[PDB]
């Protein structure tokens, strides 16, 4: 089907204490294949998923080339930030960055990212044509125009319809058994005791790639949103991911509900009922 | 500026099963800034051997991160995470349950 | 593959 691939740049100054950390990661989907940290012994762009490790010291020389030139670049964006801020020498903040494309289920380029926050809040970010700039502070305004003189947008688009998504195609072929596989969810109930006239039904989903999932409860097939507990979907640390979703039944009513989980990895959506 | 709390999941890689070897996993997500102090508690103690996923963040920008150890559970041991970070006056402290 | 030219804020 879809794919993505992404790359996270973060930076944080450190007043007093020498250079602001940078950290740069990147992922194809929901896996990720390289990391590079500043404050790590080997200053080298490395390898997080098996696939990526037989590209060859051309690929981890250049890589590694680029992604100290990305901590540069934000080393010194600190400092202009600071500026247009008018903000003291003393405090911490943080530059975002992230950028990359999508294909769809043709392959085919399908969008194309590229956006940076400022502590926490949009700063500036690529259109969806591409071409233009959005841009909400008075201080990203420069910024903006800046970029709109040095013609980056379309320096940009060549990269983002170009070299980013051939890549990800290329990555998509040497990792096919990671990164066009689904796992399927393997799914249980639990059942806990709250009190004597009720008991918390969770429907947990484990084991699955990729992330996206619905899990569900209904009663008598209406949709139990307002009363479900939904937790974030989150990693198990082996490349797959973990859900769970909840419902308080009273007494005698466990036949009434329904979890309902859908998933790329099922071959149908599944029904579960405690039972 | 902007701060945003942590949210916390303490759980194992695999269901757990006495005797048997797994992961012991603290996430931590939905955060801002980036500055978090996460251990992980093996009966109120820290263990010492814990690592942790590379720094990352979701679509509205705040960061996520695993924090991770190899253990075997027992019956009487009792696990738990305990992070800080400034929306937090002190230690948050959540301990593992079995069953979520 | 990393984006290959110098962009600043």
């Amino acid at each position: 089907g879809s794919h993505s691939m992404r790359y996270f740049f973060t930076s944080v100054s450190r007043p007093g204490r020498g250079e602001p950390r940078f950290i740069a990661v990147g992922y194809v989907d929901d896996t990720q294949f390289v990391r590079f940290d500043s404050d790590a012994a080997s200053q080298r762009m490395e390898p997080r998923a098996p696939w990526i490790e037989q590209e060859g010291p051309e690929y981890w020389d250049g890589e590694t080339r680029a992604v100290k030139a990305h901590s540069q670049t934000h080393r010194v964006d600190l400092g202009t930030l600071r500026g247009y801020y008018n903000q003291s020498e003393a405090g911490s903040h943080t530059v975002q960055r992230m950028y990359g494309c999508d294909v769809g289920s043709d392959w085919r380029f399908l969008r194309g990212y590229h956006q940076y926050a400022y502590d926490g809040k949009d700063y500036i970010a690529l259109k969806e044509d591409l071409r233009s700039w959005t841009a909400a502070d008075m201080a990203a305004q420069t910024t903006k125009h800046k970029w709109e003189a040095a013609h980056v947008a379309e320096q940009l688009r060549a990269y983002l319809e170009g070299t980013c998504v051939e890549w990800l195609r290329r990555y998509l072929e040497n990792g096919k058994e990671t990164l066009q596989r689904t796992d399927a969810p393997k799914t249980h109930m639990t059942h806990h005791a709250v009190s004597d006239h009720e008991a918390t039904l969770r429907c947990w989903a484990l084991s699955f790639y990729p992330a996206e999932i619905t899990l569900t409860w209904q009663r008598d097939g209406e949709d139990q949103t307002q009363d479900t507990e939904l937790v974030e979907t989150r990693p198990a640390g082996d490349g797959t991911f973990q859900k769970w979703a909840a419902v308080v039944v009273p007494s005698g009513q466990e036949q009434r509900y329904t979890c309902h989980v859908q998933h790329e990895g099922l071959p149908k959506p599944l029904t579960l009922r405690w039972e | 500026m902007i701060q945003r709390t942590p949210k916390i999941q303490v759980y194992s890689r695999h269901p757990a099963e006495n005797g048997k070897s797994n992961f012991l996993n603290c996430y931590v997500s939905g955060f801002h800034p980036s500055d978090i102090e996460v251990d992980l508690l093996k009966n109120g103690e820290r263990i010492e051997k814990v690592e942790h996923s590379d720094l990352s963040f979701s679509k509205d920008w705040s960061f996520y991160l695993l924090y991770y150890t190899e253990f075997t559970p027992t019956e009487k041991d009792e696990y738990a995470c305990r992070v800080n970070h400034v929306t937090l006056s002190q230690p948050k402290i959540v301990k593992w349950d079995r069953d979520m | 593959l990393l984006f290959g030219y110098p962009v600043y804020v």
